[PDB]
């Protein structure tokens, strides 16, 4: 009723996450939904988005190359296939959704975040 | 005592798209426009309510730099009094504008082959805009009475339209990129002279 | 809110949708004829097809808005083009059935071939072998097998096809609220809901009927000029009052009679005006042929051609290595991209080509201005009319005294002018009664004033009524004789050969008159007079979207198709052709035939 | 991350604290509009202050933000033992193409 995401990860470095986020409600063939970060303890850092009605994907400078965020419009899910980062990487990754209102300005989410994928790179 | 950055932003490889035009403020620094309009190489600069010559030893509190692209034929839509897809829409220049209009031609940079489908215009709008006012929804344009509960269908249409720039299009559509400066002047002190 | 006004956002949504799906099927279809490969097949066949069935896409979204409830008549030519869904109102059986017609009767003419008797493998082709016999050959019995090998193998072939071909088609015209499918064809011609401009359906039969009534004084001095010069070169096999036989034609069916020229010239000893040689001495390319095209049209006040034509185009044939369409085309893929596709000689027909095709790219530059569904000719005869008058204009012997490719000490006298215009009128006028057999034929096919046990018998009572020629050998009705043409069996309408030529001559005429030209309709070059050039460019940005009839009357003054400047055109060869036939029959009998012993 | 904003602020359950947001010439500055966000911890994070002075379906009336020039001002009145979260101003960014977040504001209020 708010929103769904993947459960918690644990990975090594070289191996890639594809943390699902399906559409916990509302509308979404029709909105873009972004994506946001939080290192444990730091602060939030947007990482991309999608307009997923048809298929433009911003990234950040920080995170080019390496992320790719797409989703399937028949089954309202997005998708965040991370290639692979080495030890920083590890971080609670929320699903939020893009609203933006006209007038001056520009993006606030929704409310609309997922309930946090924390995806942890480690060797042990 | 810092010289105003217009460079980057007519450096910067990645402008924005219209319907999500893309504003820097330039403020606190020394003004040098004379490499501007010695430039010859535009395709369309135009300044509406100052001489290019005289705004160099000319004070302002705050200088507005919209940066964006949009079409070719479309760059006549970028002044006061104009309307059309990009006007009423994409971004609307006040009438009382006292800035000045760059433009040029940038086919090269912005378009390849099977089409740059990067850069997004917003086809449909219910009111027509405000003087530099922003429309970054998605939401669905209802172009009928039936609610669309935010699908698309009969009547319900998306807003944001890409433009498709392939480098083979004629001159009237290849992308010209634009740079709208817009100056200002308040009660505060001037930060912006030359 | 109103019908109007979602209509007015669904076109705005419909247009920048078919701008960019029109190109990539056109873009693509461009790299497919300038490099035949077979990966450009694919490429012209996947965004053809996603073009294809968006119109299917979006024949279906139009038709919830109903026309009469739409006022502005720009947007409601739009929907008519769109809500119109051809043969998708059929039955998927019945659609599949006619899909696979075409193809069989395209493949049967176009990859169908004839075989002489005595050698059964090794055979002809019509292209270029039977066009090669039927044009260059001058024996009888030649010309005679080639006229009945390809009625006799791809015209029986045809035949039970075209008979189901009928039977189809009517029914995709009569489900779309039209009498037969004859009146599909003719629905380009209709204009409705403007006064004093509105055009039936049934006015253009009444048009084509009666302006072919004053073309037969100057066709049967025609008719009967060329008969007397062919009973010279065809001595016991053509009466002197009788009709001419169909394979004496200069080509296959009758079509044109240009390769004809030769053996019925006026004047066989002044020499023709070919600036050929003068343009291989003055060392022209394929370059300098189309920047001089492009002056002309600098000249006359219309817009030179885009940077992106000359980047962009085939201009001559690139090399022996890839290989390309080399029919000369002009392609708007829309966008202002605007192309000519043309493996140019260089010669003096690939001179007047040159003005020709480049006359459809300043015809399609004019109305880029228009939405999607309006950038079209105003009828199907416009367009390939105004491309013709540029190569009327060029081929004027005052235009080539212009540029250097005809002498200034070159005379012009009476005989190269009737050299110069019996070599026109096999190609334009001798064109005309075989356009109104054919269309009037497929005119009472399609509405069933024609049995289908007598197609092949009230064709050649056409024949020797409207035409004047009678078939050598009796045919009965196991040929299919109309569909070994190319658009008889491919679905074409063919009376945009018609039209056209009379719209050529309006056009030619009201344009001269706007050049302030003195002198004979023949002798005008429209060359640096741009109020005749401005005249034209305000019908050519019209597009279609405003009616044919309004858009004829914003160059000649008038609102029909008129063959009086057809005439004027050839009045010094009218008066010419009575004095030659003096002591000749004019006219034909009906009942001599070959066949008759 | 771009948008300076203090480490943490420390107030009273009834006085007032306002959270800075000084962004740049890019961010803030030029005109675009901030957005304060509220992380109760490990939680995620919510809709604060709607489009720079505004406010979503469900939050109390002592949040109000503000914006003067090339700053922002959460304006909390009336502190509470549930305003005990973590702040971060969203502002999007000219030069970058995307929109930047700020430094984040530990609340504490004191009493023990
Ligand atoms: C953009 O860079 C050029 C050199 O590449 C230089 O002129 C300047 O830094 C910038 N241009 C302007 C007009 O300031
Ligand atoms: C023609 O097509 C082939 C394969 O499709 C390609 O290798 C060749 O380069 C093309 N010709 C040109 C001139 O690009
Ligand atoms: C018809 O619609 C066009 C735009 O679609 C508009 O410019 C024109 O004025 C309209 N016609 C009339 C008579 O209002
Ligand atoms: C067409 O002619 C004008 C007028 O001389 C000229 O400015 C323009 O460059 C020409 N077009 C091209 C493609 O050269
Ligand atoms: C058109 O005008 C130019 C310049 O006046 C002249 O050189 C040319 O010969 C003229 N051509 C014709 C056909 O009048």
């Amino acid at each position: 009723q708010l929103l769904q995401q993947s459960g918690a990860e644990v990975k090594k470095p070289g191996s890639s996450v594809k943390v699902s986020c399906k559409a916990s409600g509302g509308t979404f063939s029709s909105y873009a939904i972004s994506w946001v970060r939080q290192a444990p303890g730091q602060g939030l850092e947007w990482m991309g988005g999608i307009i997923p009605i048809i298929g433009i994907a911003n990234y950040a400078q920080k995170f080019q190359g390496r992320v790719t965020i797409t989703a399937d419009k028949s089954t309202s899910t997005a998708y965040m296939e991370l290639s692979s980062l080495r030890s920083e990487d590890t971080a609670v990754y929320y699903c939020a959704r893009e609203r933006g209102y006209s007038g001056y300005g520009a993006a606030y989410y929704f409310d609309y975040w997922g309930q946090g994928t924390l995806v942890t790179v480690s060797s042990a | 005592t810092n010289l105003c950055p217009f460079g980057e932003v007519f450096n910067a490889t990645r402008f924005a798209s219209v319907y999500a035009w893309n504003r820097k403020r330039i403020s606190n620094c020394v003004a040098d426009y004379s490499v501007l309009y010695n430039s010859a190489s535009f395709s369309t600069f135009k300044c509406y309510g100052v001489s290019p010559t005289k705004l160099n030893d000319l004070c302002f509190t705050n200088v507005y730099a919209d940066s964006f692209v949009i079409r070719g034929d479309e760059v006549r839509q970028i002044a006061p009094g104009q309307t059309g897809k990009i006007a009423d829409y994409n971004y609307k220049l006040p009438d009382d504008f006292t800035g000045c209009v760059i433009a040029w031609n940038s086919n090269n940079l912005d378009s390849k082959v099977g089409g740059n489908y990067n850069y997004l215009y917003r086809l449909f709008r219910k009111s027509n805009l405000k003087p530099f006012e922003r429309d970054i929804s998605t939401e669905i344009y209802q172009a009928g009475s039936t609610p669309c509960n935010g699908v698309e269908g009969f009547n319900c249409y998306f807003p944001l339209q890409s433009y498709g720039f392939q480098p083979t299009n004629g001159v009237g559509y290849q992308p010209y990129r634009v740079v709208v400066l817009s100056f200002e002047l308040l009660h505060a002190p001037a930060t912006v002279c030359g | 809110s109103t019908i109007e006004e979602q209509a007015k956002t669904f076109l705005d949504k419909f247009n920048h949708e078919a701008e960019d799906l029109f190109y990539q099927s056109s873009l693509a279809s461009w790299n497919y004829n300038t490099n035949i490969t077979e990966e450009n097949v694919q490429n012209m066949n996947n965004a053809g097809d996603k073009w294809s069935a968006f119109l299917k896409e979006q024949s279906t979204l139009a038709q919830m808005y109903p026309l009469q409830e739409i006022q502005n008549l720009t947007v409601k030519l739009q929907l008519q083009a769109l809500q119109q869904n051809g043969s998708s109102v059929l039955s998927e059986d019945k659609s599949k059935r006619l899909n696979t017609i075409l193809n069989t009767m395209s493949t049967i003419y176009s990859t169908g071939k004839v075989c002489n008797p005595d050698n059964p493998q090794e055979c002809l082709l019509l292209e270029p072998g039977l066009n090669e016999i039927m044009a260059n050959s001058l024996d009888y019995n030649e010309r005679l097998w080639a006229w009945e090998s390809w009625r006799s193998e791809v015209g029986k072939q045809l035949r039970p096809l075209y008979e189901e071909y009928v039977v189809l088609k009517n029914e995709m015209a009569r489900a779309n609220h039209y009498e037969d499918y004859g009146d599909y064809w003719r629905g380009d011609y209709e204009v409705n809901g403007v006064d004093g401009y509105d055009y039936s359906r049934g006015q253009l039969i009444e048009d084509v009927e009666h302006t072919f009534e004053e073309i037969k004084p100057l066709y049967e001095h025609l008719h009967a000029y060329v008969r007397a010069k062919l009973m010279n070169a065809y001595p016991s096999y053509i009466s002197p009052i009788g009709c001419l036989p169909a394979h004496l034609l200069g080509d296959m069916w009758g079509r044109f009679w240009t390769n004809l020229y030769s053996l019925t010239v006026p004047f066989g000893q002044k020499p023709n005006i070919d600036v050929t040689d003068a343009m291989v001495d003055q060392a022209w390319d394929a370059q300098r042929i189309f920047k001089e095209a492009e002056k002309f049209f600098v000249s006359v006040g219309l817009p030179n051609m885009t940077q992106g034509f000359w980047e962009n185009s085939m201009l001559t044939d690139p090399g022996n290595v890839q290989k390309a369409v080399c029919h000369p085309t002009a392609w708007d893929l829309g966008k202002g991209d605007f192309r000519i596709l043309m493996c140019t000689k260089v010669t003096m027909d690939d001179f007047l080509t040159a003005h020709h095709e480049m006359g459809h790219i300043q015809y399609d530059m004019a109305y880029a201005a228009q939405p999607f569904l309006l950038r079209n000719g105003a009828n199907e005869g416009f367009h390939e009319a105004v491309g013709e008058i540029m190569s009327l204009s060029a081929a004027t012997p005052k235009h080539l005294k212009s540029i250097g490719l005809l002498s200034p000490d070159f005379q012009e006298d009476n005989e190269t002018e009737i050299n110069f215009l019996l070599k026109q009128a096999l190609t334009i006028v001798g064109t005309l009664p075989f356009t109104y057999m054919l269309e009037k034929w497929r005119w009472m096919v399609f509405k069933g004033e024609i049995p289908k046990d007598q197609w092949m018998k009230k064709w050649w009572e056409m024949k020797r009524e409207i035409v004047g020629v009678v078939e050598p050998v009796p045919h009965d009705e196991t040929y299919c004789d109309p569909a070994s043409l190319f658009h008889v069996s491919n679905d074409y309408s063919f009376i945009r050969y018609y039209t056209r030529t009379l719209y050529q001559f309006q056009f030619q005429e009201a344009l001269c008159q706007a050049a302030k030209h003195e002198g004979p309709l023949h002798k005008c070059d429209i060359s640096n007079s741009t109020e005749a050039g401005q005249k034209l460019f305000n019908m050519l940005r019209l597009g279609k979207s405003e009616p044919w009839t309004l858009a004829l009357e914003n160059v000649v003054g008038a609102k029909n198709m008129n063959v009086r400047p057809l005439l004027n055109y050839f009045e010094p060869l009218f008066t010419w052709l009575k004095d030659q036939n003096k002591n000749s029959f004019v006219g034909w009998s009906t009942d001599w035939s070959p066949y008759a012993d | 991350s771009v948008l300076t904003q203090p480490p943490s602020v420390s107030g009273a359950p009834g006085q007032r604290v306002t959270i800075s947001c000084t962004g740049s010439s890019s961010n803030i500055g030029a005109g675009y509009d901030v957005h304060w966000y509220q992380q109760l911890p490990g939680t995620a994070p919510k809709l604060l202050i709607y489009g720079n002075s505004n406010r979503p379906s469900g939050v109390p009336d002592r949040f109000s933000g503000s914006k003067s020039g090339t700053s922002a001002s959460l304006a909390i009145t009336g502190l509470q033992a549930e305003d005990e979260a973590d702040y971060y101003c969203q502002s999007y960014d000219s030069s970058l193409s995307g929109s930047v977040f700020g430094g984040g504001t530990k609340l504490t209020v004191l009493g023990q």
